[PDB]
RNA sequence: UUAUCCAUUUAUAGGGAUGAAUU
RNA sequence: AAUAGAUCCGUAACUUCGGGAAAAGGAUUGGCUCUGAGGACAUUAAUGUUAACUCAGAACUGAAACGGACAAGGGGAAUCCGACUGUUUAAUUAAAACAUAGCAUUGUGAAAAGCCACAACUGGUAUUAACACAAUGUGAUUUCUGCCCAGUGCUUUG
RNA sequence: UUGAAAAAAGGAGGGAACGGCUUUGUGCUUUGCUACUCUUAAUACUUGUAUG
RNA sequence: UUAUAACAAACCUUGGAAUCAAUUUACUUGGAGAAGAGGUUCGUUGAACUCAAUUCAAAAA
RNA sequence: GAAAAGUGUUUAAAGGGGUCCCCGUCUCAAAAGGGAAACAGGUUGAUAUUCCUGUGCCAAUAGUAUUAUGAGUU
């Protein structure tokens, strides 16, 4: 039959990001003599909206240590930071929301933004507004640190790990129905076309396993393997259980 | 004369709209549309502009905030543990 | 009424090819294309508009002369005087407090 | 007490003399028809001595250490008041005279008070706090 | 009790005495020497609070960190507006100077 | 175009040497009106006398080198 | 057209049958309501500027 | 760890204890 | 075909209390001649110069006529389907189909992950990071979603 | 849903550098003298024919 | 830079506001300084305003 | 990759600005985005903000030497 909507995803023609409006990458500061060894301290110039996110940005203008200047930088913005904030970041910076630390350097029980899964990574775990990860633990023989994140996965990283004291501004986004399908299409339309979304039971077969019959139904389990192939992976991938969640 | 008994501030929706779905946004609209307590100047004048950006009329300064309350209870309690540390 | 129609190439409606009616000493009305209104220079701190310098396009403000341009403070035409005087308090008073600091540890 | 005494120091906050600092020389604290506000009257350095460097020689040091000053009526309103006070370092009755500043030799007078800074910067006494504060430009 | 008891002294001054509040007047008592004790709301903005201190210490006056916010500070006086900082210029009965 | 109101820089301007033209017009105002100009190699300076005799005064004091138009 | 005109002035043409507009496009309710206003506030100012009213009433007023 | 692979930046200090900041 | 514009009246069942609703159903409307209501100034509370157009009311009038042409809802009582605005078979199908918000499920903690693309190297999602992205199903609300894992799937321990 | 970018231009911070001429020694240093640094416009002259 | 005048703003000086005030069609704003009194600027506008000039007569430097 | 082609910093010795340092993929892509500066009258059988008359505006304008124009210094 044909290319499955899925599929013709990943060419990225239609399907690109819409990146255009956005004010650029957020990323931490790189990972230089300062930061690792003491602090350097910025101020948050302003919190500003990027399209395609939920949580705001905080550009947060930095000394060079090294050259005369001044850099911005682009930070997620921790909720209850605000424009002429002081921002601390570095092996040796005190814990405050805001602030920017090693994960080996916070109590257990802290609560943490933007971490590097990796060091010098610049940022990659609990970003999307609202979220947080907690540290559970730092092992007795130091270098790594147990942490929670959202999803309730426990991870172990490296405590020289960077991350950001505090929650992800704009929380509770999702609490709102989004009312009309137009808000939605707003919505969408800053991140990428994936709305409209047409059920593979409505399509006909050349287009979805799901395609076709007198009486718009599935036909067959629509739990598919992990071994599946690209078209095949269509319904309820490697689901371990199905129905209503009790657990 | 009050207009809407239960509807307040989501009367522009109308009939459309699950009522339940409607109430919900209503103490969200409510949340919003609030004129907040600025923890600078003082005065009830912090704005929501963004998402989770509260702009203050008297200051001019953008404090980061939840995307409905100003302060969702999670973050306050973060700060309060940070405090306590 | 006199019907007017575009002269200079452009005949859409767009912000840059705003028009203005104007009656000629021939009688005939005609249509002159207003030179868009530039955004007033403002603020480096607060991004509120400074007074003193005239709000001219990047092609006007080069003709201009530079008493039109600047103002005779410190940081001039870049920075309002209240955010100025602002920043002069900064300057002394941290500068002080530092002092008393060194000070309070010696 | 009455902080703006005839020698102190203080930091000009508006005008052209923006971020400057002065010495005050004689505070009015009287408002009238003409200056509805009190006013201080001060001397102050608008255009400081640049740095210098020892491997430098003794005329280029000179030249570089020159002092351009102006001496400006202000509202009390417009200046910050220092601890720092030049009662002794300076005869101040001797700088600024109330009578000059109507008088068309002004710039004639700003010079004399140029040139009198210029000396008192050469001759450090024993060498006062108020006085390196002086000296030092203000950076904002 | 000691927020309690500074409401009360504050309350006293305001029944009797003489006092002057908001940043400019503050400012021109201090100037003056008029100024027997200024008191500094928590949220006043940080740079005219430096400047407040400075003030004061130049007029050897204390400076009284008020444990509460503008529109507290505002309250504490018989006043339905925020305050920031006032100046007592002659203390009545009260006992807030010592 | 430029208007002129001292005489003495209109009588400056008339001495400059890039002056060639000269223009003299008379208008029945609403008495005799007279505009003199000036046609400058950058700009044509203009100034209005509203009295006759002052006017033929200035035009007679204008250097005879000038290619004095007569308009009307 | 001038008769018609004149006619209007004095009231003649004007009536329910020769109404197609509603009430506020004929006249707009907000208009009236701004001149209105606009009129009681500048008598306002004036009564307060020649003295004849004192602040506290004017503002009430 | 040297192969390899991944990341990071201008490949920018060997390890430990709401101003300015340059010749 | 009838209905229709506007002003004044009057407005039910039911309802998510927002609507229904212009509900239904009435009445009035021309022309002429008047009357009243609504400002701006500027003189000194009286006196002036003067501006729109809009209201409201009263006479008289006519072959009882007047939103005189033009323009301009038929309405109601119900039942079935879809909630709704939207989209669609260009040239036979505009829908009860699709979408939709909402609800629910599943996978994935990351450059050795998820889903997808590419001959290959490389890439997209991704200037992304679980309030995310990907993949399904159902289709606002209200009220609920019983029982069955033998069969086929998917999946977990070795 | 927070609603382009750059060319180009401007302002500010910052304080590098510092008058001209003549003589002497190896651009730099020393000595003596006082109209100098700018800036428009015009003009004259060489250099390829110096306004579109 | 058309000269000015007028006006919506923004800012400055003075002034110190509960018997809350100023204020818009709307709300907005005010001890982080309101009203009022005097100003400055930008922007509209592009001869408005006596704008400019002239006619002379009186008062200062 | 057999090539044709497919990718565009993934392990580059990738031209400019200052007085050796500091920057830096190139190039095309808008006759509705950004952008140096023009208006009025007149004129042709047919062109006109383009020709003519008049009035302007914008960008250039090497070096040396004179000149005038005013600043600043002494
Ligand atoms: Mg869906
Ligand atoms: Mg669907
Ligand atoms: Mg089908
Ligand atoms: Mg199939
Ligand atoms: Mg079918
Ligand atoms: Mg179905
Ligand atoms: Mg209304
Ligand atoms: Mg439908
Ligand atoms: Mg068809
Ligand atoms: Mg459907
Ligand atoms: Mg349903
Ligand atoms: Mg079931
Ligand atoms: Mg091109
Ligand atoms: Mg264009
Ligand atoms: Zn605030
Ligand atoms: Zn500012």
């Amino acid at each position: 039959g044909r290319v499955i909507r899925g599929q013709r995803k990943g060419r990225g023609s239609i399907f690109k990001s819409h990146n255009h409006h956005r004010k650029g990458a957020a990323k931490l500061r790189h990972l230089d003599y300062c930061e690792k060894k003491g602090y350097i301290k910025g101020l948050v110039k302003d919190i500003i909206h990027d399209p395609g996110r939920g949580a705001p940005l905080a550009k947060v203008i930095f000394k060079r240590t090294e050259k005369y200047g001044k850099k911005e930088e682009l930070i997620i913005a921790s909720e209850g930071m605000f424009t002429g904030q002081y921002i601390s970041c570095g092996t040796k910076a005190p814990l405050s929301v805001g602030n920017i630390l090693p994960i080996g350097k916070m109590p257990e029980g802290t609560l943490i933004c933007n971490l590097e899964h990796r060091t010098g990574n610049r940022g990659t775990l609990v970003k999307a507004s609202g979220c947080y990860a907690t540290v559970v633990g730092q092992s007795e023989d130091g270098k790594k640190t147990k942490v929670r994140l959202p999803s309730g996965a426990k991870k172990t990283i490296d405590a020289k790990a960077r991350a950001m004291v505090g929650v992800v501004g704009a929380g509770g986004r999702i609490d709102k129905p989004i009312l009309k399908a137009g808000v939605a299409h707003h919505k969408y339309r800053v991140k990428r076309n994936c709305w409209p979304k047409v059920r593979g039971v409505a399509m006909n077969p050349v287009e979805h396993p799901h395609g076709g019959g007198n009486h718009q139904h599935i036909g067959h389990p629509s739990t598919v393997s992990r071994s599946a192939p690209a078209g095949q992976k269509v319904g309820l991938i490697a689901a371990r259980r199905t129905g209503l969640l009790r657990g | 004369s009050r207009r809407t008994k239960k509807v307040g501030l989501t009367g522009k929706y109308g009939t459309r709209y699950g009522s339940s779905l409607r109430k919900q946004i209503k103490k969200i609209e409510l949340m919003q549309h609030a004129k907040y307590l600025c923890t600078f100047c003082g005065k009830t004048a912090t704005k929501r502009t963004c998402v989770g950006i509260w702009k203050c009329k008297k200051c001019k300064r953008k404090v980061c905030g939840g995307a409905w309350s100003l302060t969702t209870p999670a973050a306050v309690a973060a700060k309060s543990t940070i405090i306590r540390l | 009424a006199q019907r007017v129609h575009y002269r200079r190439h452009n005949h859409y409606n767009t912000k840059s090819n705003k028009v203005r009616p104007v009656r000629t000493p021939g009688g005939k009305l005609t249509i002159h294309v207003v030179k868009k209104k530039a955004g007033k220079p403002k603020c480096a701190d607060c991004k509120t508009a400074i007074q003193g310098v005239k709000a001219l396009r990047p092609a006007d403000n080069y003709r201009a002369r530079r008493k039109n341009r600047t103002v005779a403070r410190a940081y001039g035409g870049s920075i309002c005087a209240r955010c100025i005087r602002e920043r002069i308090m900064r300057a002394f008073l941290f500068e002080e407090q530092k002092c008393v600091r060194q000070v309070l540890k010696e | 007490g009455k902080l703006l005494k005839p020698g102190k120091v203080i930091i000009i906050l508006n005008g052209r003399r923006a971020g400057k600092k002065a010495v005050i020389v004689n505070t009015y604290e009287g408002q009238t028809r003409e200056r509805p506000y009190s006013y201080c009257l001060v001397a102050g350095i608008e255009k400081h001595p640049l740095k210098v460097n020892k491997s430098m020689t003794k005329k280029k040091i000179v030249k570089r250490s020159k002092v351009k000053a102006f001496i400006k009526c202000i509202n009390v309103n417009h200046i910050l008041p220092t601890r720092y006070q030049v009662a002794n370092d300076f005869d101040i009755k001797s700088l600024a005279s109330d009578d000059v500043l109507k008088s068309k030799n002004k710039k004639k007078e700003v010079k004399k008070l140029g040139k009198i800074f210029r000396d008192k910067f050469l001759e450090p006494v024993e060498v006062s706090k108020d006085i390196s504060f002086l000296h030092k430009k203000l950076y904002f | 009790s000691a927020g309690d008891n500074i409401n009360a002294k504050l309350q006293l001054v305001m029944k009797s005495g003489k006092y002057q509040f908001g940043r400019k007047s503050c400012l021109k008592a201090l100037r003056t020497g008029k100024g027997k004790l200024v008191i500094v709301s928590s949220n006043c903005p940080s740079i005219q609070r430096s400047v407040i201190e400075y003030y004061a210490m130049l007029s050897k006056c204390g400076v009284h960190d008020y444990h509460g916010d503008n529109n507290d500070l505002g309250t504490a006086c018989g006043k339905l507006f925020r305050i920031s900082c006032l100046v007592i210029t002659d203390v009545g009965d009260s006992d807030i100077i010592k | 175009p430029k208007q002129i109101t001292d005489i003495r820089k209109f009588l400056k301007i008339s001495r400059k040497p890039d002056t060639t033209a000269v223009i003299i017009m008379k208008k029945k105002s609403k008495t005799v009106i007279t505009k003199l100009k000036l046609r400058t190699k950058k700009y044509l300076y203009t100034m209005v006398f509203a009295d006759r005799k002052k006017a033929e005064r200035i035009e007679n004091s204008l250097l005879p080198s000038l290619k004095r138009i007569y308009y009307p | 057209v001038r008769l018609y005109k004149l006619a209007k002035r004095k009231g003649r043409h004007m009536g329910i049958g020769k109404r197609k507009g509603t009430k506020n496009a004929r006249t707009n309710q907000k208009t009236l309501w701004i001149k209105r206003q606009r009129v009681l506030r500048r008598l306002l100012k004036r009564l307060r500027d020649s003295k004849k009213v004192d602040r506290h009433l004017y503002h009430s007023f």
